DNA sequence: CACAGTGCTACAGACTGGAACAAAAACCCTGCAG
């Protein structure tokens, strides 16, 4: 890190790994991994969450209720928590 | 002056037959109308949000959806086990 | 002593790190045994 960046932790791990996987490759993973960080969501971008709360009329406590449920059962939580909304 | 010939039904009922019925049922207030009544709130929202909506089918889907609201099986899931 | 909430607050709980301790798991081993 010192010679080529100086404190850039994320990328060194990311570029070796995605491509290392697609080395002995079935592709399946490349979709999930190429989506994984910057575009988009992964889970769902907090703006899409916010809209899907505000615009379907979910009570805050109701929303969180759902969030807990989807998180605990088979999760891999999707929805973003309240304080990040 | 206010109780000479007149007493409200409940003041009498609560001053007379309470010890007897608590002795008999074992308890009271667990048997209260509250567990009904409250439910009425739902009947209003389930007549707007979840209604069909026309006079024919409306009671049908309110009733159904209410039944679904009441079931334990679902609430168990919605506890999410702590 | 009805009860499911009512949002935003409060800061409780979840995290690292080396520095080092200890316990326990399940091997290999050597010990003392028919």
């Amino acid at each position: 890190a010192e010679k080529e960046e100086g404190g850039d932790v994320k990328s060194v791990c990311l570029t070796l790994f995605l491509l290392a996987l697609r080395a002995g490759n079935e592709h399946k993973q490349a979709d999930e991994l190429e989506a994984m960080m910057q575009g988009r969501g992964f889970g769902l971008h907090p703006a899409v969450c916010l809209a899907i709360r505000v615009n379907t009329f979910l009570s805050c406590s109701q929303y969180h209720k759902m969030y807990r449920t989807v998180k605990a059962t088979s999760g891999r939580q999707i929805f973003q928590p309240l304080h990040t909304l | 002056y206010r109780y000479d010939g007149k007493i409200t039904n409940y003041l009498h009922k609560t001053l007379a037959h309470v010890p007897e019925i608590v002795e008999r049922d074992g308890s009271i207030g667990a048997w209260a109308s509250e567990g009904n009544e409250s439910g009425n709130k739902l009947f209003r929202r389930f007549r707007k949000m979840n209604a069909r909506q026309s006079k024919t089918f409306e009671l049908e889907d309110i009733l159904k959806h209410h039944w679904l609201y009441t079931s334990k099986y679902l609430q168990k899931f919605m506890e999410a086990h702590k």
